[PDB]
């Protein structure tokens, strides 16, 4: 520990994929709450959120 | 005007304090800080 920032990390586990409905979410880091749709945004290549 | 945009992240610890560059041995090249 605390040498060489951390690389070897364990599994990260998913789940399904809702929409246009009131549920926590977390992606990839981002915690919030709210209702997702798709949405016509173009982003760049690099861009996450 | 032209933006740069990011392509690799490693992750290794090491310190870096000086640099070098290689040529295959007319090479011009601009260093900024
Ligand atoms: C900087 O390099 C020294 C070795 O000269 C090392 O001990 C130190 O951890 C390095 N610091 C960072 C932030 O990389």
């Amino acid at each position: 520990l605390l040498h060489a920032p951390a690389t070897v990390c364990g599994p990260k586990k998913s789940t399904n994929l809702v929409k246009n409905k009131c549920v926590n979410f977390n992606f990839n880091g981002l915690t919030g709450t709210g209702v997702l749709t798709e949405s016509n945004k173009k982003f760049l290549p690099f861009q996450q959120f | 005007f032209s933006a740069l945009e990011p392509l690799v992240d490693l992750p290794i610890g090491i310190n870096i304090t000086r640099f070098q560059t290689l040529l295959a041995l007319a090479a011009a090249y601009y260093v900024g800080y």
